[PDB]
């Protein structure tokens, strides 16, 4: 059993800056791909961003509409996977969920991973 | 009553109207997930190898002896004369001449003929058959019709006498052969018939059964001298011949893109021929005249076009605030949903000219796609052409 | 001599593998063959399998000899009692660790088999044997005469040319006999020397040597014993497991590897050449099939190349420039013509 | 971005019955395609990866097949522990687009 | 074994047994094409314009 | 082969020629010595 | 296949008539080929099972310990490869049919 | 298929049509499905030299 646990979330002043964290135990974690998703009232799941390895780079790849705003900054110190929401909008509000991702086939290399895992979920809310 | 016609086609959603005074037009959106075709098929017979018996020999020592047309398959029975047989032990008799050995050779079928027996079959008036998700004012309930006329369901007021099919047309021939879970169509000859080397060196009229027929060209032939031994010279096994000079059986040759399938026989997703359907719609399922919304200015918008199989379209619409029911009166638009924002639709047409449709009136859209990107696909068309 | 290149094949043991033909249905044979190569030419061929070859049961030097696994256990027999067929019999011809030398004829699969007490081991792949002659006459089983050509063929030397197979520690490897029932417990027996690993169902023991009894389990049928050597290495199989944390513990020389040399090919009958203006007519009487391989010496050189199996006549021009013929392995022969 | 498809989005059923699901896609993705499932105010749960195996922790009665643009979700045996949202996911290309959802209800 | 047919009222189907490497060049109508190449499951391609 | 009984498993690169792999899951597979794993389901597998 | 000289039941043996008495053989003694050998699973009554491949006949032979007992016959085996790829010999991997 | 630089290098080109499968329930194997050698096929038809 793979543990995750959402932290950090609730009210903002919107437009501006927040933070959420996912304290993970049950894996190798510093060789490990970890994502987001967020869920929203009406609208199902977006994918917001994907984290790689120490044996890539620590490297980040986004989504379209958080490029610049959204910055994933783990750290191997301590099994805690990060994500620096900037510049909040009023539909980035959305349940967040941290994830892991298992890479399943890598086809000449560049590997492809799902989503295994999972945490609780937390809300985010942005109003006034 | 409203009336209409379907094209038989797996994954293909008709989305149809019923304009009529006072009240609104209603969404009538089918999606036939499931077209057979079930003939009425008489066993004729089945047929296997077969089991040369030869029963054993009758050797007369410095005598003669007389046959017996004992009833068996193709039983071939006759009398040599001056044999003078070895065994281990020696001789069998003391009379060079005056000795006798009566052959008696026949014909009975495969121990295996349980397992390995192709069934032959006369095939007749086919039986269409459907699973569709009729939709009639949100009821997307599930059903089955069986495509005849005087088949009605009844679901909730409405009866859908769907029926004929627009052609008679089966991929399965009046003479069907059954085999290794493949139907080939081959014109096998009837009971009695059966030629020797083909199909019907064997024929039982069914499995369990206990008359055979079996013409199978047998001629004994002489035993050597200082053998016991019932000889002959036969037909080979038309069976093994038919496996061995076959074609592929009709899941790989039928036209009209017919599925054969074998328990029991079947010819599912052949895309051909229009289905006419009648619909009976009560007066309780309408209800327009100040109970769906009305008068919007909401005209028209377009944001991508491409003249592509699948929906290529996204069109969007500015504007009360309840469900209508859209639709457009050609051919050059293929509209997904039936009823409201925007809308997603499939074209043949490089300009487009369609005039979207409301419950309330009728707004004009015109734009220009553009073509598809790859130029083979795993779908089939979601339109259907227009000259121009 | 002999001895330095078995100093990394002596750290390794023989391994049990599937194969779909043994003797009756699929079975964990130990005379699995992972690789058969027959890309040499006149019928040599390379069987990388299973058990090794030039040791003994317990690693000591032995010359000809077959060293196999049997149920956990090291066995070993002679080389002379080993059969194998492709579709007639093959000569094992040397053996030398994983990988064996045999003169094997064309087949669609091959067959190696041997008996011990009264049981029959076999093991039959469908890896093709290809018989791949030397030279333009195309032969079956080569000649007792004729003329040295050259040749790549797999060599009967077991020395390190450079090339190389890997070497890594085998995964833990599973053993029913070992769990019992006694009773009313289940008894995890372990052989002197070496530890079993003991996952039942929760528990995940390491038990090192102790005839031990375990209560929570009814039935045998949940709990699984894994042996525990980490000793010996083998050969990065398709058929074994993986251990977990590195896998890479040496290298290994292949032997038997593709070598030049000199192979007799025939030759074939000095064809009879009746001259005729402008024209030569070949009576070509053949033994085995034969290459013609024809072309005039001018710009547009229009070549030939017919094989040919039958007493041909065949009537070619030749003109003021010249016309090559080549009969076999024959060498080249050039003629011209005159007026 | 490949706009996908979770058609149908009401599939209801009886107790005992087989249902299936269909999540289609533009481009052609290999087999990289996973079933998730979701319920009410918890998080998902991985079914099915890559199409033909299922993830440790699932129940047999559902089962995959598909590749290329068409996908499909066979449940041969639908017990009540079913009533769920259904969801699919496409990992070959970003962005990590997923089907809108079809909402399996029971009575 | 190589069978492929078209999903019209005219087939036209080809059973070729290919032992060597080959190429080969067919056509795809808007109706349909099928393609099964040994113990594969079937493919079934359609052309659009 | 890497087999995890009642678990599960992550590929991971080797920098190879034409470097195929996939984890797989639901086998129940046979040594000499019986059955490997117990689990029915979550099985793993590697083939690269 | 399958019994003894005196009708007790037995698991692989061959019983058989010479010159009027019945033997005993057993039955990893016998051998069978058709072009390249073959190998023999089980046998009951009369009738005995192999895994032989494809050839133009069957030879049949056994030994006691001086002679040599052998039969062939021109009877055709076959190998009747199941599915649209031909094979002599089936694979170590593929798919079910 | 197989391209390298020289005879001694350690990289290589190698596009053979590498397809892991399924394996059969009740077996430890690897199975594959790929194009077989260029080199061989080259080796059996190619132009008399």
């Amino acid at each position: 059993e793979v543990q995750l646990v959402e932290s950090g979330a609730g009210l903002v002043q919107p437009g501006g800056s927040l933070r959420l964290s996912c304290a993970a135990s049950g894996f190798t974690f510093s060789d490990s791909w970890m994502s987001w998703v967020r869920q929203s009232p009406g609208k199902g799941l977006e994918w917001v961003g994907r984290i790689k390895g120490k044996p890539d780079g620590e490297t980040a790849a986004y989504a379209a509409s958080v490029k610049g705003r959204f910055s994933i900054s783990r750290d191997d110190s301590k099994n805690t996977l990060y994500l620096q929401m900037n510049s909040l909008k009023t539909e980035d509000t959305a349940v967040y969920y941290c994830t892991r991702d298992d890479r399943t086939s890598c086809r000449r290399g560049v590997c492809y991973a799902a989503f295994h895992s999972w945490g609780q979920g937390v809300l985010v809310t942005v109003s006034s | 009553e409203h009336a209409t016609t379907m094209p038989s086609q797996a994954g293909i959603s008709y989305n149809t109207i019923v304009n009529r005074a006072g009240y609104a037009p209603l969404p009538i959106s089918i999606t036939p997930t499931k077209i057979k075709l079930i003939p009425t098929v008489n066993l004729e017979y089945v047929t296997c190898h077969y089991k040369t018996g030869m029963d054993s020999p009758a050797i007369k020592c410095c005598g003669s002896q007389e046959c017996t047309p004992t009833y068996r398959p193709d039983e071939q029975c006759k009398v040599f004369t001056g044999v003078y047989p070895f065994m281990w032990g020696g001789a069998y008799c003391f009379c060079d001449t005056e000795n006798t050995q009566v052959s008696k050779a026949y014909v009975m079928k495969s121990d295996d003929c349980l397992a390995d027996h192709a069934e032959a079959y006369k095939a007749h008036t086919a039986s269409v058959q459907a699973f569709l998700n009729i939709t009639v004012g949100e009821h997307s309930i599930v059903t089955t019709v069986y495509v005849n006329g005087e088949t009605p369901v009844n679901f909730n007021g409405v009866k859908i006498t769907a029926g004929p099919l627009s052609t008679a047309w089966t991929p399965f021939d009046r003479k069907i052969v059954q085999y290794a879970g493949e139907i080939y169509n081959y014109d096998f000859p009837e009971y009695g018939a059966g030629q020797p080397g083909a199909f019907g060196d064997i024929q039982s009229r069914t499995v369990s059964s206990s008359d055979l027929y079996a013409n199978t060209n047998l001629v004994l032939q002489r035993p050597k001298a200082g053998a016991i031994h019932v000889p002959y010279t036969q037909a080979p096994s038309g069976f093994e011949q038919w496996k061995k000079d076959k074609a592929p059986s009709l899941k790989f040759t039928a036209p009209f893109g017919c599925e054969i399938y074998t328990n029991p026989i079947r010819a599912e997703n052949c895309a051909v021929g229009s289905i006419p359907l009648a619909f009976d719609i009560p007066d309780a399922l309408f209800t327009r005249v100040s109970e769906t919304p009305t008068l919007s200015a909401a005209e028209c918008t377009l944001n991508e076009c491409v003249y592509s199989s699948d929906f290529g379209g996204i069109a969007t619409v500015k504007y009360k605030s309840g469900k209508c029911a859209v639709h457009v009166p050609s051919g050059t638009a293929t509209l997904k949903e039936a009823a409201v924002a925007t809308i997603h639709f499939s074209t043949a047409n490089i300009h487009p000219e369609f005039r979207l449709q409301i419950c309330t009136s009728y707004v004009t859209c015109k734009g220009d796609c553009h073509p598809p990107k790859d130029h083979i696909v795993t779908h089939p068309q979601y339109h259907a052409q227009t000259f121009t | 001599s002999t001895e330095e290149l078995f100093n990394e094949y002596k750290l390794t043991r023989p391994y049990m593998a599937r194969c779909i033909r043994c003797a009756v249905g699929s079975c964990h044979s130990p005379i699995a063959i992972e690789a058969v190569k027959s890309d040499g030419h006149d019928g040599y061929v390379r069987l990388q399998t299973s058990s090794q070859y030039g040791l003994d049961s317990s690693g000591n030097l032995k010359g000809r000899t077959m060293r196999y696994d049997m149920h956990g256990t090291i066995k070993e027999i002679p080389l002379h009692q080993v059969s194998l067929y492709t579709s007639r019999p093959c000569h094992i011809v040397d053996g030398h660790g994983y990988f064996l030398l045999a003169r094997c004829p064309a087949g669609d699969s091959i067959t190696m088999e041997f008996k011990k007490d009264s049981v029959r081991h076999s093991c039959s792949v469908p890896y093709e044997v290809k018989f791949n002659p030397v030279g333009r006459e195309l032969y079956t089983h080569p000649p007792e005469h004729g003329v040295e050509q050259a040749c790549q063929v797999y060599a009967h030397d077991a020395q390190n040319r450079g090339a190389y197979v890997e070497m890594h520690l085998p995964g833990s490897e599973v053993d029913s006999s070992l769990v019992s029932l006694s009773g009313s417990s289940v008894t995890v027996t372990p052989p002197d020397g070496t530890s079993a690993l003991v996952e039942c169902e929760t528990k995940i023991s390491e038990t090192i040597n102790k005839t031990k009894q375990f209560s929570q389990c009814t039935k045998k049928e949940q709990c699984r014993a894994y042996r525990l050597q980490n000793d010996k290495w083998v050969y990065n199989s398709d058929k074994l497991p993986k251990a977990a944390g590195a896998t890479l513990k040496g290298k290994l020389h292949v032997p038997f590897l593709l070598a030049d040399g000199k192979c007799t090919v025939p030759l074939a009958p000095e064809p009879m050449i009746t001259f005729g203006f402008r024209s030569v007519s070949l009576k070509l009487h053949p033994k085995n099939p034969t290459y013609l391989i024809t072309r005039q010496l001018a710009d547009e050189p229009h070549y030939t190349h017919e094989l040919i199996s039958e007493p041909a006549v065949r009537n070619f021009t030749v003109t003021e420039k010249g016309w090559e013929f080549v009969w076999g392995n024959h060498p080249p022969k050039r003629f011209w013509a005159q007026e | 971005d490949i706009q996908m498809t979770q058609s149908p989005s009401s599939l209801s059923a009886s107790a005992g019955d087989r249902v299936t699901l269909t999540c289609r896609a533009s481009q052609a993705i290999s087999f990289y395609l996973a079933w998730y499932q979701q319920k009410p105010g918890k998080a998902p749960k991985r079914l099915i990866y890559d199409a033909s195996e299922l993830q440790g922790g699932v129940p047999s009665r559902f089962s995959g097949s598909g590749s290329g643009t068409d996908f499909t979700l066979s449940i041969n045996s639908l017990q009540p522990e079913d009533s769920a949202t259904y969801f699919c996911l496409q990992y070959d290309s970003p962005p990590f687009t997923f089907g809108p959802g079809t909402k399996v209800e029971i009575k």
